[PDB]
Formats: structure tokens, C-alpha cells, sequence
RNA sequence: GAGACCGAUAGCGCACAAGUAGAGUGAUCGAAAGAUGAAAAGCACUUUGAAAAGAGGGUUAAAUAGCACGUGAAAUUGUUGAAAGGGAAGCGCUUGUGACCAGACUUGCGCCCGGCGGAUCAUCCGGUGUUCUCACCGGUGCACUCCGCCGGGCUCAGGCCAG
RNA sequence: CGGGACCGAGGACCGCGCUCUGCAAGGAUGCUGGCGUAAUGGUCACCAGCGACCCGUCUUGAAACACGGACCAAGGAGUCAA
RNA sequence: CCCACCCAUACCCCGCCCUCAGGGUAGAAACGAUGCCCUGAGGAGUAGGCGGCCGUGGAGGUCAGUGACGAAGCCUAGGGC
């Protein structure tokens, strides 16, 4: 398997990464986004505080005619919500990713969420049934989620010139 | 703008043959070589007949050669740009030096039977390369069923 | 008769085995062919009389048809080697070339080729290093 | 070695010839097709408008094909086709062909080198 | 399946390209020309004997 | 333009804006440029805009290709057998309209001239009487030859 | 038994448990759907999870081939990097900025000296071949003659932008 | 007699000539400087000045109306015989 | 009524492309002669007509063609014609 960030070496952080599940691909985004670039632990807090509804995720992309809250004046939004599936999903991720961590020795107290990306997984299709005898798709959009922890961390001048700057370093 | 009320004409007549025969292209090659070096307007209608086609290029009979050797000009060397074919209308052929494209089998043998000499249009040029004593001779254009049907 | 230099420069003008049509230019492959382009001047398994070089081990080696010989390709190719002075070499190519009227008009052809074989049988100088440029080369 | 004297290389329009609206189509690929519609503006040649290409744009004969260091490219196979340059060295450089093996062309370089002929791509399979 | 699939050819026309073959083929350069290796043939039309 | 204004211009060669001949005075002449008046300015030249027309813009029909006057074995082997062998002897005869004018002018090629240093008068399209550029001008069009030529 | 036929939206509707699954009271209608790898060698063992799975560690020539499986386009999406945005964007001509690049060049030829290393210098003789007067081969050179190399010096020609 | 701009096509000789040891006479050479690399040149993104209706169809004389077009891939229409 | 000034793809001069036209080019040291050299003129385009080229699947011949030391395909703010 692949990660999409390349560039990390595995040699000093740890992965984890969860594929075809059953939860929201965009309240997923938004709350991925929500922790992106954060302590393990900060990480970790704010996710059981979603669960909670103690802090809210932002929601930026996918917030079309959603509700608003006083809880998004920590993010400078209005529009704030609570995935507690997507933030199930999440903490389960990391806490995996946690588990890879201790078992290669690294310190987890100092870990931060380096790369954390969600995809959209191939769709459910469920079907449903409309007024005049008429059949419509009514699809779960599922996701993969992959993320990777990682310790917290005079040439060419012309002869003016150069008699320029000599004269200069003389005088 | 410039007002051209008369428009300049392309040219509206064969400078090469059609044909893929490379014994043809040769011959024209050397009748291109002629009719620049030399000041004989035989050359010319020659090199001009050797790029026509076939129906402007119809085949000439030896009656036809036999009618025009008549009259003082039982010497000069026939030359025709075309098949020449046999006329078994005519029962005695006189003696001729014809130079032609092509000649069918009994023409040939006839004429040279009767004593005279057929030649092609390389040796005409050898031996008259200015067309000296010469009677050049076209077949009936006009005699084709299509003509008719004009 | 049926067959002369014109009449297979006719035959084969348009296409043979020795082509090489690109967009750039037509060359040819033909071994009595100097300069390898096609051209009835150049093709020499066209021509009566031609003359092709090929290198040897050391100096050049020039081939010249046989006009007496065209029907016995084994016995129709007069062959010599020149290892020997450069000098020598072009002063004997230029003379079969051009001092009994066999092909003058293939003469400075002919000394060129010679003078690029002996000239491509020096021994090669070592090129430059790359020198790197820019900031993603560079660095 | 250096190429022969030539003319400078004069090229009367570098950008290329995009077609008609396949910068707001991802289905039209940017190669030119001539509008041919009665209403179309770009056929009409209303000014602001792309240009077509025409026979006015032509490259001078003295360089046409001619590579900015003035020789004329040559698609080589192997040490053979490579060796029809003999003569052209002055005129002609050599482009390996993309389907030679790195050893092929390791031999071709070789012998371009000895022959004094230029190589376009003499850095691949390195 | 009744496209025209055979092409009737005059047999005066056959047998003069096939004459003309034949003659191409005693012309030594057209047989380099056409890609054959015959620079160690002895002689061009090549005859052998009938007792081997 | 019309018809028959189009076929006068086209018998005088004057087929080009700025396309300048010379023509000799006859009825037959000038009732022609009094038809295509709309269209020319015209006038009496001097020996100054003959020489100068015929030095810098000068160029020859021979065997229909358009030849500059550089040499004077141009003018002999075309009109030599007038007794036109040089270019002063072209400009004797454009100006004392000698027995050969029709020659020596046919022979020229059609002057094209540039447009004028200066410009036109501000309503161009006007007779010369009523302030404009068109029609016969006399003596005047020695200054408009200078001007574009 | 064959083919200048088609190559999985093609070619029979059907390359597959296809006249099957499925629909219709019925007569009838009638699909979609091929490809891991040479070999399952189809992941032992440890670890985290209730599990699916994940991470280590393995198999393989390759898992950038994991029974979603050859290759893996586009629409469309996520992350990362760069940028723009006062009621549309996109496009043409021409600069500039930033980012990123292809060439070209690196020295060659010809003389004059000095030092090396060799005699495929010129002439003549014999043989052979040729275009029948031109060459090659064997002997002859005895180094002020030829052929390379190495040091200098000189002339010429050399890349980009300019006065 | 000055002042300025743009341009240098051709590539042995041949010609017309002149002010004739030679020349401004059938098309640019001579002298010199810096640099020899991203400096010139090129591509991409963006800003700026100016320019710039959405394609196809249909109709008549033309516009307008009207019709088709959410996006992409593959398929897709003057053939064969007499 | 007068003087100067501004700019069109118009006019003039120069370069380059194409088309058309007219010449030259073999006792061939001679040429993709289907070539090359010299000179002149011309350049918008719907219906419509004609020419030349580019590209795709397959067939004969040929290139003693390329290829597991990597063919085909695909991606490419990387280049050349």
C-alpha cells in the first residue's frame, strides 16, 4: 500500500489508514480539517469533545444551508456542526495510529498529526422509491481516510563592477 | 487594392505526360534537350504530341501514309506521333521510311516487306534532328464514337 | 538496347532498398553512393562508371565498377586499399578519379570522403564536464 | 562540431495555432481545426480573434528544419544509420530513436563521437 | 459477399509484365536495388548445370 | 464606381491609388480625364517632376515584367529603334511630346507614387477650384509630384 | 480445412453455470458479465482493535500485481505546494515579475622553432591489378626526406550582448 | 552643409561606370568593450495597457425568434453491387 | 478662413512565405532535370470546383530495422521540427 504523502520516511513516524467506510465523506473532510496539523492528544481531546458536543468542526467546503452555533467563534465561522460518526471513526484511526507508534518506540507525547487526507470511497447503492411509480438513487458516499504521524520538529559581475566594489574595500 | 477587371490565365495545356512509361520519359527528356537547342519547330510539335493522351492521339493507317507519299513526296520520312496500324484495304504498299511511336506487327512487316524502313522517334532523332525532309502525319481525331455522340 | 544508367535511374528514382526518406533530407545507403545521397549523380549502382569508399582497419578502401564486368557482380569491382600517407591517398583518389575521365565530376566527392574516414580514425579527445546551471540543477 | 554558415533563424511566430473554444472544452483538444461555420468570428477574422495559420507565416528555405544550432535533425536506429551522416557533419545531427536500448545507444554515441556528428539526446539511458 | 473480390487482368498484359520481370531480373542493379545479396555471384543471369 | 468611369481608368493604367501616367493633350484624351475628374488630379508638369519621376521611379515594360531603370542598354534594346537609346532621351521625349511619346510612355511602367509628404486639403474629395484635391489643378501639381514622389 | 474478416460497447443476443438471470396472464421479450502471478509462493509470526481491518514483519523480479487483483486515460474528488479574486470567467497583442528550461560555448585549422618515437619519404627494379596510365604489393631510403606525438611562439576562424 | 530613425537581402570573378596607384561603381564592413552564463533566448503562472458576444442549426435578403448543448470516455453517418 | 499635428490591414521602400508567368541548365567536371539558377507580377472569400499533404486498422516488398540492458500504451509548469 501507498500513502499519498510520499515524503515522509517511516523510519520515525507511524501510519494508519482505514478503507471503505461506512460514514459521511464530507462531514469526514470537514472534521479531518477540523484536526489537521495537531497534537495527538489535542487531537484526540477534540474529537471526544465533538463527541460531546463540548467543541464544534468547522464547517468550510460542505456547509450549504447548515445551522449555525456560537461554538464556531473559536474558528471564526458561524457554521459549525458535530459529526460524532466521523469523529468515532477518527479516534479509532488514531488511536491505531498511537498503537504503531508505541510499538516502534517512538515517543507519543510529542507526536504530531503530519499528513491526514480522506478520499471518496466507491459508492453504496441503495435504491429508493418516488411518487408515479419511479425509482431513484439513494446512495451512501463512504470514504477512505489515510494518516501519518510524525515527531514534532557574487558571480558573473563585470569589471565596473568589480573595480567598484574594490575601490570601495580600499578607501 | 488593385483593380483587376482582367484576370491572368494559368496554362491550359499538357507540359508533361500523364503516362508512367519510362521509355517515354526518356523520349521526352530528349525532345525537351531538342526543341531547347535547336531552332526546328519540329522538334516542338513532337515534344508537344509525346505529352498527349491517347485520344489526341489517334492511330494512323497505311493507306493514310500511302495517300499523303503521293506528289513529290515519295522520299521524305513520314513521322507520326501515334500507333501506326495495317489497312488490309490496301493490297500493294509502296516503299516508306516511317518513324513512329509504336507500329502494330503486320504494319511493321508489310512496310518491311515492301522494301522500306520503320524507325522510333530516337532514331528519327538521330538521323533528323531538325526534322529535315520530313512529312509529320496525324490520324483522324475526330473519328471516335464518342465524337459522334458530341 | 532495353536497359542503360537513365533507363534503371528511371526504374528506380522513386523507391529502392538503399532509401531512407525522412523528413529532414533522402539518404542513401548504397556503398558506391559518396556523400550517401540519392541523386543520379551520386547513385552509383545506377551509374556505368562510379566509385564508393569504405574505412579498413587503417586507411581507407575505394571500389570502382568494371564497365566490362557489369554482368559478374564477383568480378565486377576493382578494389584498393591506401594505408598509407593521407596525402597519398587523395593524390591516388583524385587520379582514378579524375586523370582518365572516369567520373571527374565525383572527384572533390571523392577526396572528401577519404579525408573524413582517415579523419574520424584519430583517436577521440575527452569532452568537457557538464557544467551545471540554474537553481534546481545547481542545487 | 559547428554547423555551416547560414542566414539567421527567423521564426515569424513562435506561439501555436490554438483551436476555437478548446480552452472552454476539455472534449476539444488545443489542435487547430479551421471554424467552419458561416457566423463564426474567427473565420470571419474579426480583430481580437485567433489567428489562423496561413502560408504567409512560412520559414525562410535557407532554414527551414533547422534546429537553433543550425543543423538539420536525422532519426538514427543504430551505428549504421548514424554512419549515413559521414558526410553531413556540418549540416546534419543525429536524434537517437526513443525504442534504442541504453547499450545501442552507448554504441551510437561512440561512433557519432569518432565521426565528429552532433547528437540531440546524447544524455538519455545514463 | 458479392463485392468484387478477383480483378480479370488481359493475358497479353500478364504475359508482357511477366516478360518484363524476366528481363529485370538479368539487370544486376536492380537486383541490389531490390535488397538481394548477389555481390558474390559469379555471373548475372546465374546458369547452373543441369547434371548437378 | 460605375462602369464607365472604371473602364477609363483602367485604359489610362490607373488601377492603384497614387498610380500617376503621363498622357498627351488631345480631344480624345482629355474629354476621358474629364470623365474620371471624381477619381484623379492632374495637371501640366515641369522638367523638374519629369526628371525626377523618371530618375527615382522609373521602370520599364519589358516582355511584361516590370524592370528599374538602372542602365541605359534597358532603354536601347526596347526603344532604340525610335532613337530612344538613353534615359535623358526617354525624358526629351515624355516632355517635348515627341513624334515617339506613345512608345516612350507605354514603355514606362505606371509610376506609383507614396502618399504626400504633408497630406491632402482638408476636404480631399472636392475640386481643386472649390478648395479640394480633384480635377485639373494646372501648374499646381508640380508641388503634389514633390510631395509624392 | 481455411481468411488482406472482428478483437470483449467489436464479432452471433451468448468468448463466462446464455436463450441463462430477469420481465410478462400469455403469445413473447431478453441482458450484464473475459485478463493476479511463471508458480498461490494468496502474507508465517508479533502487535493494536469487539470486528472489519491497520501497523510491523514476510512472499515475489515486481504487492508501484493483495482473490476490490495486467496496463490503469478522462470527467470528478482529497491532501500538499504556488497564485489570483471590490457584481463572471475564459481568449488576442505586448512588456514586466517569479518559477523552470533547451541550445550555444569549452577551442580548431595553418605556419615557424625545439625535443622525442618510428621508417608505409623521392627515385629505381620485379610482380599484380586497372580506367592502359594510373595504382598497390615485395626490395631500395639511413634520416637537410616523410609520418605522429610533446613543449612554446604567430596568423586566421570561433559563443552572447553592446559602443 | 548638418541632425535623427529603420534596414544590411546577396555570397569567388564577370557588368555599367567614375573623381582611375584607387572608388561611395551589379545589397556591410572595419575598430573596440563587457560577459561566456540562465546574461541573451524560450515555456508556464499572474498582474498591467489596449483588443475581444456562445457555439452549432434554421430562416429569409438579412437579423431577431426558435431548436440542440451539465461533464467525460468509447461508438457514431455518401457505402457496396449491377 | 489659416497653420501645424494624430492614425487604417489604404499608398511608398525593404525582408520573408506561397501561387502564377517568362527565361537558363549535356560531344554532361553530370542531376532527388520530379533538381538547381535568374527575373517579374499577384495574395479577402459562402454555395461550388480542383490540387497537395497529415493521420488510423490490415496486405505484399524492403530497412541483414527497434525490443526483457524494456516493445506497445499512459502521464508530463521538460524540449526540437
Amino acid at each position: 500500500v501507498r500513502y499519498a504523502a510520499t515524503e515522509i520516511a517511516p523510519t520515525k513516524s507511524a501510519r494508519a489508514r482505514g478503507s471503505y467506510l461506512r460514514v459521511s465523506f464530507k462531514n469526514t473532510r470537514e472534521t479531518a480539517q477540523a484536526i489537521n496539523g495537531w497534537k495527538l492528544q489535542r487531537a484526540l481531546t477534540f474529537l471526544q469533545n465533538v463527541i460531546d458536543k463540548k467543541e464544534a468542526v468547522p464547517m468550510r467546503r460542505y456547509a450549504g444551508s447548515t445551522g449555525r452555533t456560537a461554538q464556531g467563534k473559536q474558528w471564526g465561522v458561524s457554521r459549525a456542526r458535530w459529526p460524532v460518526k466521523s469523529a468515532q471513526f477518527l479516534i479509532g484511526l488514531l488511536k491505531n495510529a498511537e498503537a504503531n507508534a508505541d510499538a516502534k518506540g517512538l515517543d507519543t507525547g510529542n507526536l504530531i498529526i503530519k499528513h491526514i487526507q480522506v478520499n471518496q470511497a466507491p459508492k453504496q447503492r441503495r435504491r429508493t422509491y418516488r411518487a408515479h411509480g419511479r425509482i431513484n438513487p439513494y446512495m451512501s458516499n463512504p470514504c477512505h481516510i489515510e494518516l501519518i504521524l510524525t515527531e514534532a520538529e557574487e558571480s558573473h559581475l563585470s569589471s565596473r563592477q568589480r573595480g567598484v566594489r574594490i575601490r570601495r574595500a580600499l578607501t | 487594392g488593385i483593380d483587376l477587371r482582367w484576370k491572368h490565365v494559368r496554362s491550359s495545356h499538357r507540359k508533361a505526360p500523364k503516362s508512367d512509361n519510362v521509355y517515354l520519359k526518356l523520349l521526352v527528356k530528349l525532345y525537351r534537350f531538342l526543341a531547347r537547342r535547336t531552332e526546328a519547330p519540329f522538334n516542338k510539335v513532337v515534344l508537344r504530341r509525346l505529352f498527349m493522351s491517347r485520344i489526341n492521339r489517334p492511330p494512323v493507317s497505311l493507306s493514310r501514309i500511302a495517300r499523303n507519299l503521293k506528289n513529290g513526296n515519295e522520299k521524305k520520312t513520314v513521322v507520326v506521333v501515334a500507333t501506326v496500324t495495317d489497312d488490309n484495304r490496301l493490297l500493294q504498299v509502296p516503299k516508306m521510311e516511317v518513324a513512329a511511336l509504336r507500329f502494330t506487327a503486320k504494319a511493321r512487316a508489310r512496310i518491311e516487306a515492301a522494301g522500306g524502313r520503320t524507325l522510333t522517334l530516337d532514331q528519327l532523332a538521330l538521323e533528323k534532328p531538325t526534322g529535315a525532309n520530313t512529312l509529320l502525319l496525324r490520324g483522324p481525331k475526330n473519328a471516335r464514337e464518342a465524337v459522334k455522340h458530341f | 538496347s532495353n536497359v542503360s544508367a537513365d533507363l534503371i535511374w528511371e526504374v528506380s528514382r522513386n523507391y529502392n532498398s538503399f532509401l531512407v526518406k525522412q523528413r529532414t533530407g533522402t539518404f542513401s545507403r548504397d556503398a558506391l553512393n559518396l556523400t550517401n545521397q540519392h541523386s543520379r549523380k551520386h547513385a552509383g549502382f545506377v551509374n556505368d562508371k562510379a566509385l564508393g569508399i569504405v574505412p579498413a582497419e587503417k586507411g581507407v578502401k575505394v571500389i570502382a565498377k568494371k564497365v566490362k564486368a557489369a554482368n559478374k557482380p564477383a568480378s565486377s569491382l576493382y578494389t584498393v586499399t591506401y594505408k598509407s600517407t593521407a596525402r597519398k591517398a587523395y593524390k591516388a583518389i583524385a587520379s582514378q578519379a579524375a586523370k582518365h575521365g572516369y567520373r571527374a565530376d565525383l572527384r572533390q566527392a571523392a577526396v572528401a570522403r577519404a579525408s573524413a574516414i582517415l579523419r574520424s580514425q584519430r583517436p577521440v579527445k575527452p569532452e568537457p564536464p557538464k557544467k551545471l546551471r540554474g537553481a534546481a540543477a545547481r542545487r | 562540431v559547428a554547423a555551416k554558415k547560414h542566414v539567421p533563424i527567423v521564426k515569424k511566430r513562435t506561439k501555436r495555432f490554438m483551436r476555437h473554444q478548446s480552452d472552454r472544452f476539455k472534449c476539444l483538444d488545443s489542435a487547430w481545426r479551421k471554424p467552419k461555420g458561416i457566423d463564426n468570428r474567427v473565420r470571419r477574422r474579426f480583430k481580437g480573434n485567433l489567428a489562423m495559420p496561413s502560408i504567409g507565416y512560412g520559414s525562410n528555405k535557407k532554414t527551414k528544419h533547422m534546429m537553433p544550432s543550425g543543423h538539420k535533425a536525422f532519426l538514427v536506429h543504430n551505428v549504421k544509420d548514424v554512419e549515413l551522416l559521414l558526410m553531413h557533419n556540418r549540416t546534419y545531427a543525429a536524434e537517437i530513436a526513443h525504442n534504442v536500448s541504453s547499450r545501442k545507444r552507448i554504441d551510437i554515441i561512440t561512433r557519432a563521437k569518432q565521426l565528429g556528428v552532433k547528437v540531440t539526446n546524447a544524455k538519455a539511458k545514463v | 459477399i458479392w463485392r468484387k473480390w478477383h480483378v480479370k487482368i488481359n493475358q497479353g498484359q500478364k504475359r508482357f509484365a511477366t516478360a518484363s520481370a524476366l528481363a529485370a531480373s538479368a539487370v544486376a542493379p536492380l537486383l541490389m536495388a531490390r535488397g538481394h545479396q548477389v555481390s558474390t555471384v559469379p555471373e548475372v543471369p546465374l546458369v547452373v548445370d543441369s547434371a548437378a | 464606381i460605375p462602369p464607365k468611369p472604371r473602364k477609363i481608368l483602367q485604359l489610362l493604367r490607373l488601377r492603384q491609388i497614387n498610380n500617376g501616367v503621363f498622357v498627351k493633350v488631345t480631344k480624345a484624351t482629355a474629354e476621358m480625364i474629364k470623365i474620371v475628374e471624381p477619381w484623379v488630379a492632374y495637371g501640366y508638369p515641369n522638367l523638374k517632376s519629369v526628371r525626377e519621376l523618371i530618375y527615382k521611379r522609373g521602370y520599364g515594360k519589358v516582355n511584361g515584367q516590370r524592370i528599374p531603370l538602372t542602365d541605359n542598354a534597358i532603354i536601347e534594346e526596347n526603344l532604340g529603334k525610335y532613337g530612344i537609346i538613353c534615359i535623358e532621351d526617354l525624358i526629351h521625349e515624355i516632355f517635348t511630346v515627341g513624334p515617339n511619346f506613345k512608345q516612350a510612355a507605354n514603355f514606362l511602367w505606371p509610376f506609383k507614387l507614396s502618399n504626400p509628404n504633408g497630406g491632402f486639403r482638408p476636404r480631399k474629395f472636392k475640386h481643386f477650384i472649390e478648395g479640394g484635391d480633384l480635377g485639373n489643378r494646372e501648374e499646381h501639381i508640380n508641388a503634389l509630384i514633390r510631395a509624392m514622389n
